[PDB]
């Protein structure tokens, strides 16, 4: 039995804390980074439709935090919270002593510095929380990054997390878009892997969260869908399957 | 019996700090030898790689020019305590202006090693030997993760260390010349460690009273080595 | 066993095994009593002679810094010089504050409330001695207390704590302490002492007193067995 | 086992010290807590292992602003904790923004506060489950607060020792358009339903958050209402 | 006694932690970096960026100072901590102190900060293991490279265990005493032991070299890709 | 068994087997001797040797010029206690300007090592002292325990092979009390004869010797002083 | 009734089982038994019969019908080096 | 329930107050029984004081204590920690008073002291007081309070209540008596009181036996009955 | 289901109709195969029914004696079962709930290396939660496939109550495909005890009943076993 503490190794070199951080994870939603150009988005499915959920915040999956920052959450509601709010304080930390916007690599290596000393130290657990975040800045524009309690931050054209994310990279592979690879591509990509990933059959609006960051706007902007056009979505994701089935 | 420092054994004895006297046999081999003649401390190497650079090992380390230094243990403690001494030893003549003795220098090292489970941590894996020419002519002494120091005519400490201290006391005596103490020292690491002796594979020093400079030797051991 | 190893550590019922083991420890150690009479208080202790490496007085179990207050002990004597120094410590920090005599009540509060102070916390233990406290007021009264590891504390007409508790008790009752004065109160005291186990399986102990009383201004001196010698040959009136 | 140490996670992934926590809240005396088009109704029910005690010398439902309603299922001591911080913190953002404190930040600091128990194996998490109703921009909302140290919103909730036949009375119960007085009739219905025994106004006591204040309805009251329950 | 904690001794005199925390890092990947005649020479390998994943995040090789880059194997969180450390060690040493920086004073800091996050309790020691390059050895280059049993030794080449058990017993076997001549064999040295390393395809082999007069160099996939087709062809006529 | 953590916990028994334990660690060490008469204190030690080119460990340290220690045990607690002794020396003489009381600095050891004994964190201080001073009040020879107990004795022998001395001591007390200086080093002599194996004798090497007089201040007596005390030892006849 | 204490052999001890083990194996008359003895560290008995063991495969694996003084040196270079690795 | 009862932090997988009930048990071994009754205009305190041996002085052993000069107080624990946490509560009440300058109602002072014996049972650094708290006050222009806190930080006010180890007898007692609208007098509520207790010990008691305190709205300041008091009241329940 | 049929046919029935094609290409024959998904839903029903098509011997083993806990017989029943197996050539072993203590799975996976697939004698062992152990199983010459069992689809569910239809009885119109749809992401037995739970239905009036109506409470009362904590896990975990 060598997984009980965060601080010890095991006699194969492993840290089985962390791996467990990553299962759970691995259970925690179905959040997704999508591969797009000309504006970036992502989605998120909850594990909370029910009829008597409030969802008062209008949103209870994705959080923003500047006029070009924006974040989708999955995994311990408790961490996701005291995390979000520490991005919060590091950006009004960046904005006071820079005055200049954070670049998004540095405030989310920074995030994930936390993170890995947060697991280091003795009597501290590893915050068990995985989310994606998008950003444009005047270092690399359009980015899109992932994080994970261990301390390590992904980079990627697109990525998703939580459950059943194995299919969806598998089909992010397949059904990959490159340059070209508009906003709407995006919702269509988007759309076709949440109803994959899901067990559902024409995927419910209430049931996907969904936020994007557009730069024909180039003063900026970020916008977080409604259930009117994401329903239109789901209808024309509808129409393109039954277009498909006519291709026979 | 083995959670801390902090608990007594059954039979007065500690069944930690002992296991770090046990992490003296994982380190090398190193012998240090008391003369009237001047002070000599031989470290053997067994070349790991030829990549390495030889001296980048610090099993033979100053401390200060009078006074001389050998390892025994990981090297990690070992670069700890050789810090201290000589962190000790500049202040001591920052404040008297005068040499530290070597004597206190082994003494004050110790105050560091007086810390496993005292203050308010784990005793440090390493033996050490000292070799001094100062106000009370040659000195050889030894120390040991324990805290206790003894002022030696000759001494092994490290791997195999036993054969070699034993085969030094049934030669050596405290009225030797330095060569010839050089001379078993080097045949006794000669019969322990590899091979043929050589740079590559031992290292040596020695400090003299009308020397009391530049223990280590560089390329001078062709001498030794056309010589044992 | 098991919920036993910490004081901090409640057993599933009833209160800590480890605070019984302090006071069972306290039952073992060397006999100690105090009487108080109308105006004072006499103390009672006996000795172990360990070896002949011993020299006549050395470690003794007597202990007193106050201006009006004695003590003994009657347990092991480290924790025995630890619970000194907090009360005289205690002592000087009243005398220094309020200026004037602590009650001898408060005194032993205090000191029995930093004593289960040390039970209370897991990295600490009880103590391993339990003691006497004596003294007299003018203003007030003439008080007698006895503290034990446990923090708890009561005042006594007379009281006895080592390997003689209850045959000494006994002895106690025969008393009459309402109204006797403390010159009876040595005799008998040391007569007490020579009675329970002298020396019946131990080879032999040595005997030393207490006494603080009004007719001493309050002060506490020890009763010399130097001089007159009474209570002393009154113990060998009792051995036949 | 590995509900010894908060500290550690399990391999399936899972925290189990805060698992048993979540128990003690259903240890806890059941609350039924619902919104109205016009307010919020927090309601919950008491019991006393003898009649000897004084019923009304202290209160279940507690406010944190004048506006405020506020109701837990656990126990009382660390619920009495938890509403002085939560009172304090109101007083602290009522003197730094100069404005009282809104229901969804009240939440989340009162569920950053119940996070701040989560961790170190030398402190242990509230077993106590919140149930806060207040007033915000002409309009009522409702939330609750968990011992894992976060929150979600309710139209319709309740929890404590029997607490599913509640939810299924709830769900079969509840519409978005009642009415403040039809929401506090259905909270104490389904509070009769999660527990056995007469409800009297020895027995609860509700909380209703109106637009300009927030009032705990006085035992007059409670009986009135209690009483011709349909 | 076990190895359940990090400050208890086996009855032995073995800390099996700090041997656990050695072999964390030799499941880590392969890292090999050579002296040359001037110049030190390092090739990064097996990052295996798949499609989706971008190379830029990957950070193959962080410059610690204009004379000192580093990558680390391992975790790259404890990478990531230490490169930062490092950094802003050099930068405010050179800042503040009446002297610059050299080499040799990082060496030293990165050794007792690993041997300091390594000495108590409650505090687990770096899965990362390093190999340094300076260029300010009186002008002359130098390598170390540093463990997270917080020990640091000198090179004149250097690789870790996954590398190790091929690549460094190919280069103990080929290692010239003569220095590679020029940089140009230097890096034919590094296109060797990546030869020696497993896949070789260039596909994620990035390559950084420093001459240790002028400042660090990155080279270009292309660059790379040449150099191993030369090395290939090399081999070719060596029949 | 449960009960051998740290002195916390108190046993069933009524004891601490950690304190036991340290009691035994005092055992652990070399074999002294201490000695008083009316005008002197000396106390004798033996330096275990190591090998026949180490030198031995010694036994008798000095804290103050009235005050004088000797050690039987794990070296390291010895050393502490040392220098706790000598900054409380150095205190004393610098508030007042008086040579300390042996009794106040043994009663302040004791203290200092009965504060382990109650709090977790710190293994009470294992070594056997034996302790030689001399002040305006009395002569003293003393010995402590890591029980954080201490024991003023006529004379007094600690460590391994001890009891024979012991008895040897306990013979002799109705000797020393008016005897010399010369005579209470010649009967500490002896009684360290008795505690010797018979393939072992005393030396310079092996012997050392500490004296404090009410005249004549602590003085360590090593190899140079043990040459003439060497003669009047009793012989080893069978 | 009585204690017997076995320790690692000295120098003597272990030239006197290198004469006993080996007596009975195929050698020349001319080993410096003494040199092998002193050469050997406080490894044990068994380590004297296990390197006289290994001696002889040495010379079986040149199929020499006499072993070697040669053979004895690699025998305790293999066992007594190969544990001290 | 085995095994997670060892410390007062950890839940137990059922979640449930183990170690709580354990400072409970502790406080049951003590044989004692304490009980406190509310009136019309008065509250009445009395325990059962179980002198163990008559050389003690009896002053010195008892468990009725003013922690206000008209508030009372009543023991059931350990004598050491029921010392402690009158010495706490009396801090308690004098800190009030300098803070806020106006009284302190026995509200909140066992409000207080339940609240800071919730903190030493959340934090796992110190042993819950392993005693029970029974307070008796007048209230401003409304009348008398009783007042029950336990280890657990239990705090609420009582018609009646009572402590030690006879709990459910005397709660039964107290129940049967208090359905019954009437005026509850002072003679008549600590008649009540007494024979409550005379039943449940069932003993017919001497005078030394027990400690009567009472505070009524005509007398606020806390009075501790004197023996011939006690005897008194006993001829008036002898009728 | 009918994924499942397929592969395991054609790792399990197909090694038992043609081993002419596996010595023909030359390979070695397919030696065992594990299944994932929740508990039953086909798992055993699977396997029992494929030993019936080949007529070999079926071995049912429960996770439960599996994990016997006390060293109680791991070390060596494992082999008493093999060896019984080849003795009653061709044979298929079964075991499920493999994650119902180390060294006997050591003890296992030596076995599986070990014995010879010259009898037609297979391992089939199944479990139900995706664990870290099981992705560690998948090795060399153990187990070549990943077969998955998924909760039935909406259709697939109606087969489901089809396949128990046959006994019940029916009203004058009994539309399965309508009851089918009002259980979304339900197992396969419990889709079996919403025919199971309107048994004693039929017992609540005591005559022949199977009612359109019952199955919609028949479907009730089942579901909340599927169910109750679930909608805490999510105010619990979250
Ligand atoms: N797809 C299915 N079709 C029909 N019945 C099923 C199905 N899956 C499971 N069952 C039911 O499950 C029972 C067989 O046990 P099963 O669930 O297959 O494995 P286990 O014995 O491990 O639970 C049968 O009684 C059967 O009615």
């Amino acid at each position: 039995r060598y997984d009980s503490r965060t601080t010890i190794f095991s006699p194969e070199g492993r840290l089985y804390q962390v791996e467990y951080a990553m299962e759970a994870i691995g259970h925690a939603g179905t959040c997704l980074g999508i591969l797009a150009n000309d504006g970036v988005l992502l989605a998120a499915e909850r594990r909370n439709i029910h009829k008597l959920l409030d969802e008062v915040f209008f949103s209870e999956k994705i959080y923003k935090l500047n006029e070009d920052m924006a974040c989708s959450v999955a995994g311990i509601t408790s961490d996701a919270n005291v995390l979000t709010n520490e991005l919060r304080l590091i950006a009004q930390r960046y904005l006071l002593q820079y005055q200049e916007p954070i670049p998004c690599e540095q405030l989310v290596t920074a995030l994930c510095d936390i993170k890995q000393a947060y697991t280091q130290f003795g009597g501290k657990r590893p915050f068990g929380v995985s989310l994606l975040y998008i950003g444009w800045d005047k270092h690399y524009g359009f980015q899109l990054y992932q994080s994970d309690p261990s301390g390590n931050y992904g980079g990627w054209k697109a990525t998703c997390i939580g459950n059943n994310s194995a299919a969806a990279v598998s089909m992010l592979k397949q059904d990959y878009k490159e340059g070209e690879m508009t906003l709407k591509s995006a919702l269509a990509l988007a759309i076709k892997v949440l109803n994959k990933t899901m067990d559902v059959s024409k995927l419910s609006a209430e049931k996907v969260e969904i936020a994007t960051l557009t730069r024909e706007n180039g003063k900026t902007v970020i916008r977080v869908l409604k259930q009117k056009e994401v329903e239109q979505l789901i209808k024309k994701h509808e129409e393109e399957e039954a277009k498909a089935e006519r291709e026979k | 019996y083995d959670r801390g420092v902090n608990t007594f054994s059954p039979e007065g004895r500690l069944f930690q700090v002992e296991y770090a006297i046990e992490a003296i046999k994982l380190g090398s081999t190193a012998i240090g030898i008391q003369t009237s003649e001047g002070v000599c401390l031989a470290v053997e190497k067994r070349i790991t790689s030829p990549l390495m650079e030889p001296s980048s090992i610090e099993k033979i380390v100053e401390i200060d020019a009078h006074i001389g230094c050998a390892m025994s243990g990981l090297i990690a403690d070992a670069k700890t305590l050789i810090d201290k001494a000589r962190v000790e030893t500049q202040n001591h003549w920052f404040t008297y202006n005068e040499t530290m003795t070597v004597e206190s220098v082994t003494q004050a090292v110790s105050n560091l090693a007086l810390q496993f489970g005292e203050e308010d941590s784990r005793p440090f894996g390493v033996a050490l030997l000292f070799g001094g020419v100062d106000e009370k002519g040659p000195q050889l002494f030894h120390m040991d993760p324990s805290g206790t120091f003894v002022q030696c005519d000759a001494r092994a400490i490290g791997s195999a260390s036993e054969g070699a201290q034993s085969s030094l006391q049934e030669v050596y005596h405290k009225s030797m010349t330095l060569k010839e103490a050089i001379k078993s020292s080097l045949i006794i690491l000669k019969q322990v460690m590899e091979e043929k002796l050589n740079a590559t594979n031992i290292e040596l020093a020695t400090v003299q009273p009308g020397q009391n400079f530049h223990m280590f030797t560089k390329e001078e051991l062709e001498e030794v080595i056309k010589d044992i | 066993t098991g919920y036993d190893l910490s004081a901090s550590t409640f057993s599933p019922d009833g209160r800590v095994f480890q605070v019984e083991y302090a006071m069972k420890a306290v039952e073992n150690s060397s006999t100690a009593i105090g009487i108080r009479c109308k105006d004072g208080v006499v103390f009672g202790v006996e000795k172990l002679v360990l070896s002949k490496l011993y020299e006549e007085g050395s470690n003794k179990r007597l202990f007193n810094v106050d201006r009006h207050v004695g003590m003994a002990v009657a347990g092991l004597l480290a924790d025995a010089r630890s619970l000194a120094d907090i009360a005289r410590e205690e002592a000087s920090n009243f005398r220094s504050n309020f200026g004037y005599n602590i009650p001898l009540k408060h005194l032993a509060d205090r000191v029995a409330m930093y004593v289960h102070a040390y039970t209370l916390y897991s990295a600490v233990r009880p103590f391993g001695c339990s003691f006497m406290l004596g003294s007299y007021s003018v203003n007030d009264g003439a008080q007698l207390y006895m503290i034990d590891p446990s923090g708890v504390s009561y005042g006594y007409w007379g009281c006895a704590i080592g390997k003689a508790r209850q045959a000494a008790k006994t002895e106690i009752e025969k008393l009459q302490m309402k109204e006797m004065t403390c010159r009876d109160i040595v005799k008998e005291v040391a007569k007490i002492i020579y009675i329970v186990h002298d020396e019946v399986k131990d080879k032999a102990f040595e005997l030393e007193l207490s006494w603080v009383g009004e007719l001493t201004n309050g002060r506490h001196e020890i009763v010399p067995k130097d001089i007159r010698e009474e209570a002393e040959k009154y113990a060998k009136e009792s051995l036949k | 086992g590995y509900s010894f140490s908060l500290t550690t996670f399990s391999p399936s992934g899972k925290l189990v010290q805060i698992e048993y926590a979540l128990a003690a809240v259903a240890g806890g005396a059941p609350s039924v807590g619902i919104k109205a088009a016009n307010g919020v109704v927090l309601a919950t029910e008491k019991k006393q292992k003898s009649i000897l005690y004084d019923e009304r010398s202290v209160h279940k439902v507690e406010p944190i602003t004048k506006h405020i309603g506020l109701v837990y299922s656990g126990m009382g001591p660390d619920y009495r904790v938890l509403v002085h911080r939560a009172r304090k913190l109101a007083q602290q953002y009522y003197l730094v923004y100069q404005e009282p404190i809104p229901t969804a930040q009240l939440v989340q600091r009162v569920a950053s506060v119940m996070q701040e128990y989560t961790q170190s194996g030398g402190v242990r998490p509230f077993g106590v489950s919140l149930l806060i109703c207040g007033w915000n921009e002409g309009r009522p909302y409702l939330f609750q607060s968990d011992p894992s140290g976060a929150y979600f919103a309710w139209k319709a909730t309740a929890h404590g020792k029997n607490y599913v036949n509640g939810k299924t009375f709830l769900e079969h119960h509840y519409n978005e358009d009642l009415e403040l007085e039809d929401a506090i009739h259905t909270a104490i219905l389904t509070l009769k339903e999660s527990f056995e025994g007469q409800m009297t106004e020895d027995n609860i006591e509700v909380g209703i958050c109106n637009e300009a204040g927030f009032r705990r309805l006085t035992p007059t009251e409670v009986k009135d209402y209690l009483a011709a329950i349909a | 006694s076990y190895d359940r904690a990090i400050t208890v001794f086996s009855p032995d005199g073995h800390l099996f932690q700090v041997e656990y925390a050695q072999e964390a890092v030799k499941k880590g990947s392969t890292a090999v970096g050579v002296r040359g005649r001037d110049i030190v020479v390092l090739g990064v390998e097996k990052k295996s960026v798949a499609k989706l994943q971008d190379e830029r995040t990957v950070r193959k090789i962080c410059a610690l100072d204009d004379n000192v880059c580093m990558a680390f194997a391992g975790l790259t969180a404890d990478a990531r901590i230490v490169i930062n450390r490092a950094r802003v060690e050099c930068q405010s040493h050179r800042l503040t102190v009446e002297d610059p920086v050299t080499v040799e004073y990082i060496t030293r800091y990165i050794a007792s900060l690993k041997q300091r996050y390594t000495q108590s309790n409650g505090r687990r020691p770096f899965g990362i293991s390093a190999l340094i390059v300076g260029f300010d050895f009186d002008g002359t280059p130098r390598l170390y490279q540093t463990d997270p049993s917080g020990t640091y030794h000198a090179w004149k080449a250097n690789a870790i265990g996954r590398g190790a058990k091929s690549v460094r017993e190919f280069l103990e076997k080929n290692y010239t005493d003569e220095a590679i001549e020029t940089d140009d064999l230097t890096i034919k040295l590094v296109i060797k032991a990546l030869l020696e390393v497993v896949q070789s395809g260039g596909k994620n082999i990035e390559l950084a070299v420093m001459r240790r007069d002028q400042s660090l160099k990155i080279l270009n996939p292309e660059e790379i890709e040449k150099y191993v087709a030369e090395i290939e062809k090399e081999k070719e006529e060596n029949e | 068994n449960q009960y051998d953590n740290d002195v916390t916990v108190w046993s069933p028994q009524g004891r601490i087997h950690q304190i036991e334990y340290a009691m035994e660690a005092v055992k652990q060490g070399s074999a002294t001797v201490g000695l008083k008469s009316k005008t002197h204190a000396v106390l004798v030690a033996l330096k275990r040797a190591q090998s026949e080119l180490a030198a031995h460990q010694k036994k008798i340290l000095h804290v103050d010029n009235h005050i004088g220690i000797s050690i039987a045990g794990l070296t390291a607690d010895a050393r502490l206690l040392c220098n706790f002794m000598r900054q409380e020396c150095l205190d004393s003489r610098f508030v007042f300007d008086r040579p300390l009381p042996v009794s106040r600095l043994v009663s302040l050891i004791g203290s200092k090592t009965q504060i382990p004994t109650q709090r977790y964190g710190r293994r009470p201080y294992g070594v056997g002292l034996l302790i030689a001073g001399y002040d305006d009040m009395g002569p003293h020879i003393f010995q402590t325990c890591p029980s954080a107990n201490y024991f003023d004795c006529r004379a007094m022998s600690i460590g391994a092979r001890s009891q024979s001395a012991r008895t040897y001591l306990e013979r002799h007390m109705s000797e020393f009390m008016e005897c010399n200086l010369n005579e209470l080093v010649k009967h500490g002599l002896r009684a360290l004869r008795e505690t010797l194996p018979a393939e072992q004798d005393l030396t310079t090497k092996n012997v050392s010797i500490g004296i404090v007089g009410k005249d004549l201040e602590f003085t360590i007596y090593d190899d140079d002083d043990v040459s003439p005390f060497l003669e009047g030892l009793e012989e080893r006849p069978q | 009734d009585r204690k017997i204490e076995f320790s690692l052999p000295d120098l003597e001890g272990r030239t006197h089982i290198f004469k006993i083990h080996a007596r009975s194996m195929s050698v020349e008359r001319d080993i410096r038994f003494e040199l092998l003895a002193r050469l050997c560290p406080n490894s044990t008995g068994a380590e004297i019969r296990s390197v006289c063991t290994e001696a002889g495969m040495f010379a079986i694996r040149a199929r020499r019908k006499i072993a070697t003084e040669k053979d004895f040196l690699e025998a305790v270079n293999k066992v007594i080096k190969s544990y001290a690795k | 329930s085995a095994g997670f009862d060892r410390h007062i932090t950890i839940f137990s997988p059922e979640g449930r107050l183990y170690q709580v009930e354990y400072a409970f048990k502790a406080i049951n071994q003590g044989g004692l029984t304490s009980v406190a009754v509310r009136g019309k205009d008065c509250a009445v305190i009395v325990t059962q004081k179980k002198v163990p041996d008559k050389l003690l002085d009896s002053s010195t052993v008892t468990h009725l204590f003013k922690i206000t000069e008209n508030i009372g107080c009543v023991m059931t624990g350990m004598t050491a920690d029921s010392r402690s946490q009158v010495q706490r509560a009396r801090y308690e009440a004098a800190n009030w008073k300098y803070k806020y300058g106006y009284e302190i109602p026995v509200d909140m002072l066992c409000k207080r002291i339940a609240d800071i014996s919730q903190v030493y049972t959340q934090n796992a650094e110190m042993r819950p007081l392993g005693c029970c708290m029974i307070l008796i006050g007048i209230d401003e222009e409304q009348g008398p309070q009783v007042y029950k806190c336990d280890p657990a930080g239990y705090y609420c006010g009582f018609k009646a209540t009572a402590a030690g180890v006879k709990q459910t007898e005397s709660t039964s007692f107290l129940e049967k008596k208090v359905k019954k609208k009437f005026d509850w007098t002072f003679e008549q509520t600590v008649e009540t009181a007494i024979t409550c207790l005379s039943t449940v010990l069932s003993i017919d008691f001497k005078p030394s036996e027990i400690e009567v305190g009472v505070v009524t709205v005509e007398n606020p300041k806390f009075r501790i009955l004197t023996e011939a008091e006690i005897d008194a009241h006993l001829v008036a329940l002898a009728e | 289901l009918d994924k499942q049929i397929k592969e395991i046919k054609e790792v399990i029935e197909l090694p038992v109709k043609h081993p002419e094609l596996f010595e023909a290409l030359g390979i070695a024959q397919p030696k065992g195969v594990l299944l994932y998904g929740p508990p039953g839903t086909g798992k055993t029903l699977l396997a029992r029914a494929v030993a019936h098509h080949t007529d070999c011997t079926f071995i049912r083993v429960s996770g439960s004696e599996l994990v016997q806990k006390f060293i109680g017989e791991g070390a060596r029943m494992v082999r008493e079962l093999f060896v019984m197996a080849r003795e009653h050539a061709p044979s298929i072993i079964f075991m499920d709930e493999i994650d119902s203590v180390q060294r006997t799975m050591l003890e296992l996976l030596n076995q599986l290396d070990g014995f010879e697939a010259t009898k037609n004698i297979k391992v089939i062992m199944a479990t139900n939660r995706i664990d870290i152990l099981d992705s560690a199983l998948l090795r060399p010459g153990r187990i070549d496939r990943k077969i998955e069992f998924p909760p039935p689809n909406e259709e697939a569910r109606l087969d489901i109550l089809k396949i128990h239809s046959r006994k019940m009885n029916l009203t004058r119109g009994i539309n399965l495909r309508k009851i089918a749809e009002l259980m979304p992401g339900a197992s396969g037995a419990e889709v079996k005890g919403v025919c199971t739970e309107a048994g004693m239905y039929a017992l609540r009036e005591r005559r022949v009943h199977v009612t359109q109506e019952d199955f919609e409470m028949a479907v009730a009362k089942v579901m909340q076993k599927d169910s109750e904590k679930n909608m805490s896990i999510k105010k619990l975990w979250k």
